[PDB]
DNA sequence: GAGAATCCCGGTGCCGAGGCCGCTCAATTGGTCGTAGACAGCTCTAGCACCGCTTAAACGCACGTACGCGCTGTCCCCCGCGTTTTAACCGCCAAGGGGATTACTCCCTAGTCTCCAGGCACGTGTCAGATATATACAT
DNA sequence: ATGTATATATCTGACACGTGCCTGGAGACTAGGGAGTAATCCCCTTGGCGGTTAAAACGCGGGGGACAGCGCGTACGTGCGTTTAAGCGGTGCTAGAGCTGTCTACGACCAATTGAGCGGCCTCGGCACCGGGATTCTC
């Protein structure tokens, strides 16, 4: 058959992670499927732009750190420079 | 000779 | 330079040594503090007024006159 | 040996660096982006699931229904400034009824 | 080598977890390591070359 | 008859659903003209997403990119 | 005749579910009607129909919040033509 | 001679009519730098930037006054009062 | 402190060109409210903007495109 | 060289009417409507190329597009002009 | 019937809006190839349409009472206007701090061969609801 | 006379785990040009002068506009009789959605070229500004 793309598992287990014992249904991986895919293509363009505007031809992460920084109202935000700073430390670490 | 082929594998199926 | 870095650490902030051992310097222009240790560190034993002209144009040299000569002895600060 | 391992993260990095090299936004890619989009992506969903998992036992069902994310999504004013254009379907209406609007 | 406080210059018994800066005691993490604003960290631990 | 196909209780149950508690007769056929220029806005872009596809039907794509056009985006 | 009590049990009873107002036979034709203005016979799909549905409704549904706020406004529960205008008007449109 | 109002409907008129700013530079770019000043330290800014601000924010008064004209021509009132512009930025989406 | 430089007669010239009639005194402190607020926002996206590209000045080219960050964009400053 | 559009609307602008003048400032003003239209419509013409997988885009799609966001009439008199001028390219 | 307050007709620097030459990159032309759009052809999902039982939702008539609406007396708070006075704005002068750009440089991300296990797809067991017995006790 | 209480006993019903598989993400190798840095020139804007001047602050007379209050009628809420045509669900038919195969021609790439739009400079008349007379709502 079709190989479909969808992080329904990876937002089911992390669910699973932080919650070891509540359930779900199908309509709500459809459902955040499209909350995450929406906010992906809205960050990304948004980067694009900014970059373009800066007129930078590539995407590192200092364009993409700089629309969180930019984009949602707060406090995720907040939280989430730190966390992806973090993450990009481990990786480099690594 | 499609739809005979469909209703003999249901048939086969069933 | 200090003689002891390791002991010279923890004693500096005491109100025996800020009395004798804190340099305030002048910038040339026209709930109690005493157990905080950030009135010490900022503002030594002396008592803080924000609405002086001439308290905020002010230095205080308490700790870092023993650090800054260490980083030749310990590179690693 | 994965990526997504050595980043320390959960949400997948080969996958976002896939869909950003077809998906036509940069014509030159760095390494670190994908894995600022990957944390947060999991820092939002991770965000929201903790919302939708005090919904849940706010109405004591373990099934997270989407109305369970309504009421999440409407209890804080951060995600009613980012999610306050958009329409779901299935959602309802959250329950405010005026003081005027109430007899005596 | 010695850990030290970044706030202070002291002798830095605790790291906090969020922003990985080593403090002293309990006040200057209350009103200096915790209200602190973003980027203040990486000239904060430029001193130590920690960033 | 595609005007009056739309219940007049279904509208009263929007109207519900919306907080209303006194609701006039003369409002159900402004209502449904309003609808009728929405649905109408919404599938021209539907339908044109369809000969956008090389497609004699409609599908849930398109009509998922109709309603992100105008700023009312699906979920 | 009791006046209120009902009316509140009402608002309630539709403020907690999530049942779906609009049946879904009439709309179809509605919306199978306003497409055959552009494509006429359009074979029609059961998800495009309930994102119609769901559509209409999240509309309908802030349009009515914005014509009973701006009627309680005006210091009059009961609802005018020209508050659904007003709303249209300083809404965008 | 002495009226209760009419020079306000030739002031209107005339401003309708005329396309100039109405809002004085001075206080504008000052408060702007008050804002920046609060936000971060020693920025730079540019003169077209300083009338582009001016022109946004007199466009958004037209469209919020405009807005508040419309909600109180509804109300049946002439004069204007703050429910009607906080009831307008609710409606639009400016705050919720 | 400096909030009072869009003082009472130049709301009333924004109220005119709007097109009010009369006004009373409580709408000069809420229009400078959200004028504060709204001119608050559009430098919260300057600040992001500039610091993005390293630079410390704020041309017409970084409002224009924040006002078209925001979907309420003007022409005469580029595009 | 630094870019713009000036001497193309003045030409433009010396057909349609030959005895009318503009501003640098009007100028400017519709630089950045130029501009603007021509980022609404070219990314438009990305993502309905993105919608279907298309990694070619051709006159249709974007076609399609000027009759999705600009309203009728417009849109009718938009594509006549658009048709001709395509098969007065080809036709060459 | 008068009066501030408008519109309209004529002179006046001016300074900001049309040509023009110099010329430098940028649009134009030609060759080449490897891939993606288009067409043909193929298999089955699913949309359309109609029949018939069930029935809860919808129309329609009857009436009743609060609420929309019409009118009224009232403070009273904004509106026109005279009088200081206080900051706005124009003209200008020098600094110096910051924007552009030239110019080499190096590294890391574009691009390609390989290969294996991560995630997708498709089966089987395992705890939650539903009817039923049933008989003695309490209401 | 009847509910019921608390355990059966069957008994389905919706949900999470144990095998295939295939394909794309990761390891390894090659290149080249995109940020990186930094120096230098130049340009504009931030301070600082000072006069002078339209315009804001302040206080005072006055007039319609907003405030609650009271009565008149009627319109939507409530209810029961009578439809009705929504919902389930079932079956039969066939368009068309979707995948595969294959071809070939539009289009990216590269090298040379010519030409036309950017700009500094030059020149001059349209419009705002000023002065004074006709004209129109308003009291």
């Amino acid at each position: 058959k079709t190989r479909k793309e969808s992080y329904a598992i990876y937002v089911y287990k992390v669910l699973k992670q932080v919650h070891p014992d509540t359930g779900i249904s199908s309509k709500a991986m459809s459902i955040m499927n499209s909350f995450v895919n929406d906010v992906f293509e809205r960050i990304a363009g948004e980067a694009s732009r900014l970059a373009h505007y800066n007129k930078r031809s590539t995407i590192t992460s200092r364009e993409i750190q700089t629309a969180v920084r930019l984009l949602l109202p707060g406090e995720l935000a907040k939280h989430a420079v730190s966390e992806g700073t973090k993450a990009v430390t481990k990786y480099t670490s690594a | 000779e499609k739809r005979l082929e469909e209703e003999k594998q249901d048939t086969i199926n069933k | 330079v200090s003689r002891n870095y390791d002991e010279d650490i923890e004693k500096i902030l005491t109100l025996e040594n800020l009395d004798t051992n804190d340099v305030v310097v002048e910038a040339p222009f026209t709930y109690d503090w005493r157990n905080s240790i950030l009135h010490l560190f900022l503002r030594g034993p002396r008592p803080h007024d924000s609405e002086n002209i001439h308290e905020q144009h002010q230095m205080h040299l308490n700790v870092e006159r023993i650090r800054v000569p260490e980083v030749i002895f310990q590179p690693t600060m | 040996k994965t990526r997504s391992s050595r980043a320390g993260l959960q949400f997948p990095v080969g996958r976002v660096h896939r869909l950003l090299r077809k998906g036509n936004y940069a014509e030159r890619v760095g390494a670190g982006a994908p894995v600022y989009l990957a944390a947060v992506l999991e820092y939002l969903t991770a965000e929201i699931l903790e919302l939708a998992g005090n919904a849940a036992r706010d109405n004591k069902k373990t099934r997270i229904i989407p109305r369970h994310l309504q009421l999440a999504v409407r209890n804080d004013e951060e995600l009613n400034k980012l999610l306050g254009r958009v329409t779901i379907a299935q959602g309802g209406v959250l329950p405010n009824i005026q003081s005027v609007l109430l007899p005596k | 080598a010695k850990k030290y406080c970044d706030v202070t210059g002291l002798k830095g018994f605790y790291k906090s977890p969020t922003n990985n800066i080593r403090y002293h005691n309990a006040e200057i993490y209350q009103l200096i390591v915790k209200p602190m604003a973003p980027g203040v960290d990486q000239e904060y631990l430029k001193l130590r070359g920690a960033n | 008859d595609n005007i009056q196909g739309i219940t007049k209780p279904a509208i009263r149950r929007l109207a519900r659903r919306g907080g209303v508690k006194r609701i006039s007769g003369l409002i159900y056929e402004e209502t449904r003209g309003v609808l009728k220029v929405f649905l109408e806005n919404v599938i021209r872009d539907a339908v044109t997403y369809t000969e956008h596809a090389k497609r004699k039907t409609v599908t849930a794509m398109d009509v998922v990119y109709a309603l992100k056009r105008q700023g009312r985006t699906l979920y | 005749y009791r006046p209120g009590t009902v009316a509140l049990r009402e608002i309630r009873r539709y403020q907690k579910s999530t049942e779906l107002l609009i049946r879904k036979l009439p709309f179809q034709r509605l919306v199978r009607e306003i497409a055959q203005d552009f494509k006429t016979d359009l074979r029609f799909q059961s998800s495009a129909v309930m994102a119609l549905q769901e559509a209409s409704e999240a509309y309908l549904v802030a349009l009515f919040e914005d014509t009973n706020l701006a009627a309680i406004h005006a210091k009059r529960v009961t609802i005018m033509p020209k508050d659904i205008q007003l709303a249209r008007r300083i809404r965008g449109e």
